[PDB]
């Protein structure tokens, strides 16, 4: 029958394949090439990248998320680990290279197992069970502590924990009571959540960073229509408007004749009069500020000056809404429609200049109780403020999940260690031939004081096993790598704080991930 | 020679070597496969021409993602893709099954035997194996109210056991279980949502009895209205409220400002009108189709209303199917009958997302699944799991007969048709034993994906099986054999009939062709 070569696939000579073991072993090697990457930017003492975009663009960041994001690869492994990383900035906004270099080290862990003759499926049951068992442990050595207004220092501490690691460090203790006191201020309580459209973050560059600081109220890049109108107002009535200072115009498709001089001249009377009408509407309400979404005309921005009246122009609807729900007035259409009920009132409007540009922006403050404010970040570099927005962004993020669960684990690898212990103890009682897989995750648990003391400066085999040792003696599973090297080995003592979400999202993120990883024997793509 | 008959290009092979080489091109398609069967089975990842990658463990999306243009191979593909129509699970097993009628039955072919004969012996085998599967499935004519769920989740728990959420089994099966028992009667699979939000973890998932979806575009103000309330009144629209001219075939025409000035009025009044007609209904929660206008917006904020515009249409069908309104395209009859209702109302972050949620009405002919997880391939998997329990379960709504699974049947029908075959002289003797032999392919390679010593299994199978056991296969865990009734691995009947009547008539259409002949381009 000569069973020559027979076409089965469209383009079957261009096209390739992998198989067995071999694809699993690449998969590994990938995973293993990603998580040796970010190994380096974990801890206070870590450095960070610095990645070069398509269009030459430069971008000095710490963050694993966003390295991974602006990586660009081909290995669909890579791509899944970018996802979990992404997927965990979501989620939490916190720990995210941390779990990819937990996966990175369980998929490496896997790989002896692999060799000695175990069904994946063998080695992803046994990751199921001690992940289960690890997170049960966790919440048992758990504290709750508190959210209020009035406390507040615990939050300060996770904040303080948080920033540690990042170049903003040389301020953390302000932008960390900065953090705390927007969050406060913008939370809502009895319904357990927060709005981020509420909190306005922006930065220009110029000056000190440590000039940067909180507004309970609006900033905006804006100035008055007409150049010669005061620059600030102190006791400031806001209407806040949505129509043009222009006469009506109805939208569907419309034509005024004009057949007479007589028509000619009420037409030509009628337009000046709407002007007058508009601003004695305003002005009879005593109002004392107006702000606008759209553009003025030269007769109504004369008008607005001569009554003693300042504008603002060409306003965005977010700004706008922001400034309704700080000076608590509300937003109208239309002139005929204000009225004095409809007011808003601040206690400062002022225009604030810069130095040898023209640039001038506008700034609302001292309002009564607000739901909204805004941070405003100086620097002198461009990826100082970038650096700087996206610090504060994980300080936020970490004290939100503050508010949504209010009990905390101890850093510095202390609940790693305490983890894996209790999973090392618990493998000794399982007999089918599980207790690999499990003492393998109980090593690959251990990675994260490995990167610390590696990073640190120190022998990683000596300390921890040293801190082991320290913490299965006595009780204390607050024990964990000194980083800073203050002479202490003590997390609850030194103020090292983490939330219980984080962990337990780390955790059973990865393990998901790595048996997703591990399913996986046969892959085709073309050449 | 001067003047040819056909064009040139055309390519014709007949006789014995085109039907060795269809048989030898569906081995390959069969192997494409292979591994991916049984709870010890594993998943393929293909990647396409744009780069998108596709990890997956369903026989029927795998075989669809390959670019076969074989015309002997594409039968393969498509009575999976019947079986997946038809009755939604057991698209791997039809096509091994082909493949080993297929190979069992090529040695013949090759000794000149007329393919009619093949061919009518496959007919009756077909014939028997179905008759003898209806005569001994099991039923239960008045079981319970109860022990008409305990069936329904097995079946489900034996569907999900060799997929990627095979650990959180238990889990799902009630999830799964709720949801169809929560369907009308015609059963439809679009009165079911799955959304995907990214983070969180599996177990994270949830089943909304009500209806959930999307934060949709919202202009200026919309965060100046409740986002809470308990005793709602729903009004669903296909209206669009925002600041418009009346008609794109209108034109106006008029002499006098004050006319004018009454024309610009009118346009305001008319707007007004349909909001005063909205609000004076008693309705807290606004629903629409068609763009809602910052006006409308900033109107209902300043009065502690809730509005929603370009929600989608399936979306807007499934609320008013759990709530109990009705769409309204004028807004002149704002009755209360036309108002839904529902026991809360909240909007909430899921994972860096906004979700309007639905929930409490308890005459709800519908429902939402929340599933969370890591990655969209992840979720896609999911999603993918969850429709093959799905169908599962509504076939066995409709019919509730069940046999044992794990090779049990597949053994059961092979005795009978090797029994059966010993009565009948001649070549049907040997065709019919083929047939029997081919069966036992699906145990063999759940022995061979677990990684045990298939031949002893199989023996054992054979010898336990002729003593007397109906319902014995292979035990995955235990590496030996065990009751699979008691052991609680089932399906519906339907898998198996189905299976074999698709794989039978496959294998007959591919011997039954004489020669291939190619046209040009
Ligand atoms: N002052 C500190 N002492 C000891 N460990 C610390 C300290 N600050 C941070 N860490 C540890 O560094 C680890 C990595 O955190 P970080 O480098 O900020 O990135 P990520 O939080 O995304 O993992 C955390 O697990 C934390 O326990
Ligand atoms: N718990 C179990 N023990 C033994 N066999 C099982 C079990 N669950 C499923 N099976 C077997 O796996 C087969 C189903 O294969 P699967 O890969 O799920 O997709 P398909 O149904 O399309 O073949 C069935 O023949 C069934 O007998
Ligand atoms: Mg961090
Ligand atoms: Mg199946």
């Amino acid at each position: 029958e000569y069973g020559r070569p027979f076409l089965i696939i469209k383009d079957q000579d261009r096209k390739s394949r992998l198989m067995g073991l071999e694809a699993l072993k690449s998969h590994i090697m990938a995973a293993k090439a990603v998580a040796n990457t970010m190994r380096t930017s974990l801890g206070p003492n870590g450095l960070d990248k610095m990645m070069v975009d398509k269009d030459g663009d430069v971008t000095v960041t710490n963050d694993g998320a966003t390295i991974l994001s602006m990586m660009d690869v081909d290995h669909q492994i890579a791509k899944l680990m970018v996802e979990l990383s992404k997927s965990q900035d979501d989620e939490i906004g916190d720990g995210t290279t941390g779990v990819v270099v937990l996966a990175g080290a369980l998929l490496e862990e896997a790989e002896q197992l692999l060799d000695r003759g175990i069904h994946p499926i063998r080695i992803a049951d046994g990751y199921e069970q001690a992940a289960r068992v690890a997170i049960e442990h966790l919440d048992k050595i758990s504290d709750s502590v508190l959210v209020d207004i009035k406390d507040t220092e615990p939050l300060i501490q996770t904040a303080k924990t948080t920033l540690g690691s990042k170049v903003v460090n040389s301020c953390h203790r302000q932008m960390a009571e900065i953090a705390v006191n927007a969050v406060l201020t913008v939370a809502d309580m009895e319904r357990r959540d927060v709005d981020f459209e509420l909190i306005k973050v922006e930065g220009k560059v110029g000056g000190r960073l440590e000039d940067t600081k909180l507004i309970k109220g609006v900033i905006v890049d804006k100035d008055f229509s007409h150049p010669q109108m005061p620059k600030k107002v102190e006791d400031a009535k806001i209407a806040i408007l949505t129509c043009p200072f222009e006469p009506p115009k109805p939208k569907t498709k419309h034509k005024l004749d004009v057949t007479s001089v007589e028509d000619y001249k009420a037409l030509q009377k009628y337009e000046k009069e709407k002007f007058e009408e508009m601003i004695q509407q305003i002005k009879e309400t005593g109002a004392n500020l107006a702000i606008c979404q759209w553009g003025f005309d030269d007769e109504a921005n004369h008008l607005l000056l001569q009554n003693n009246l300042p504008a603002v122009r060409w306003v965005g609807g977010p700004e706008i809404e922001l400034i309704a729900i700080a000076t608590g007035g509300r937003i109208v259409p239309r002139f005929s429609e204000l009225t004095a009920e409809k007011l808003g009132f601040a206690g400062l409007v002022q225009e604030i200049s810069f130095g040898t540009t023209k640039d001038k922006m506008l700034v609302i403050e001292q309002c009564k109780n607000s739901r909204a404010v805004t941070i405003f970040i100086r620097g002198g570099n461009k990826m100082i403020i970038e650096e700087a927005k996206r610090s504060l962004h994980d300080a936020l993020c970490v004290i939100r999940n503050l508010i949504r669960d209010n009990r905390v684990v101890y850093g510095g690898g202390a609940a790693e260690i305490s983890c894996a212990l209790a999973v090392s103890q618990e493998a000794d009682k399982c007999p089918t031939l599980e207790q690999y897989a499990m003492r393998a995750f109980a090593d690959a648990l251990e990675v994260i004081p490995m990167a610390l003391s590696e990073n640190s400066g120190m022998n990683p085999i000596q300390t921890m096993t040293e801190v082991r040792a320290r913490q299965v003696k006595e009780m204390n599973p607050a024990l964990g790598i000194d980083c800073l090297h203050k002479g202490t080995n003590d997390m609850k003592q030194q103020h090292v704080i983490e939330t219980l979400i984080g962990k337990k999202q780390q955790i059973s993120l990865a393990t998901q991930m790595v048996r997703m990883i591990l399913k996986i024997d046969d892959i085709r793509k073309p050449g | 020679t001067p003047v040819i008959l056909l064009k040139e290009g055309t390519d014709s092979s007949q006789g014995i070597p085109q039907l060795v080489s269809n048989i030898s091109a569906c081995q390959v398609i069969a192997e494409a496969v292979r591994t991916t069967l049984g709870p010890r089975g594993m998943d393929k990842l293909i990647v396409d021409g744009r780069g998108k990658a596709t990890i997956s463990n369903d026989g029927a999306t795998i075989l669809k993602l390959l670019d076969v243009v074989h015309p002997a191979a594409k039968t393969l593909v498509d009575i999976a893709k019947s079986q997946d129509a038809e009755v939604g699970d057991g698209t791997t097993s039809v096509t091994l099954l082909a493949a080993e009628f297929l190979k069992q039955v090529k040695p013949y072919v090759e000794e000149g035997l007329h393919p009619q004969i093949i061919i009518r012996a496959f007919r009756t085998a077909t014939q028997l194996a179905v008759n003898k599967i209806k005569e001994i499935a099991v039923t239960v004519k008045k079981a319970d109210k109860v022990e008409q769920r305990k069936l329904l989740e097995k079946c489900a728990m034996t569907a999900l056991s060799s997929k990627l959420i095979s650990q959180q089994k238990a889990f799902f099966a009630k999830m799964v279980v709720d949801a169809v028992m929560m369907l009308d009667d015609l059963l439809q699979l679009k009165m079911i949502g799955i959304k995907k939000v990214q983070g969180g973890a599996l177990e994270d998932s949830q089943l909304v009895a009500g209806v959930a979806f999307k934060k949709t575009f919202s202009y200026a103000g919309f965060e100046m209205q409740p986002k809470k309330y308990h005793n709602p009144k729903i009004a669903l629209l296909n209206v669009e409220l925002e600041l418009k001219a009346e008609k794109d075939n209108a034109e106006i025409r008029v002499h006098t400002v004050e006319d004018y000035q009454a024309i610009v009025d009118a346009e305001w009044n008319i707007l007004y009108d349909k909001l005063e007609k909205i609000h004076h209904s008693g309705a807290k929660v606004v629903l629409s189709k068609l763009p809602i206008g910052d006006v409308a917006t900033q109107y209902f904020a300043d009065r502690d209303m809730f509005c929603a515009g370009r929600v989608p249409e399936e979306d807007l069908k499934r609320t008013m199917m759990a709530c109990g309104g009705s769409i309204q395209t004028s807004v002149n009859a704002l009755s209360a009958d036309v108002l839904g209702r529902c026991q809360v109302f909240e909007e909430t972050q899921i994972g860096g997302e906004r979700y309007n949620f639905f929930t409490g009405c308890p005459k709800a002919k519908t429902c939402t699944f929340i599933l969370r997880g890591g990655a969209e391939q992840f979720m896609e998997e999911t999603e993918r799991s969850l429709h093959d329990a799905i169908m599962i379960v509504r076939r066995a709504i409709k019919n509730d007969s069940v046999v044992a699974g794990g090779g049990a049947i597949e053994m059961e029908l092979s005795k009978y048709l090797r029994d059966y075959s010993r009565t009948i002289p001649g070549k049907q003797q040997l065709l019919i034993g083929a047939y029997a032999k081919a069966l036992e392919i699906i145990p063999r390679q759940l022995c061979d994906n677990a990684g045990f010593d298939a031949t002893n299994i199989l023996n054992k199978l054979r010898a336990r099986h002729a003593q007397g056991g109906t319902w014995y296969g292979v035990d995955i865990n235990n590496e030996d054999i065990a009751d699979n009734f008691e052991a609680f691995v089932w399906e519906p009947a339907m898998v198996r009939i189905n299976a074999l009547t698709a794989a039978s008539e496959a294998a007959c259409l591919i011997v039954s062709v004489d020669e291939t002949i190619k046209n040009p381009r």
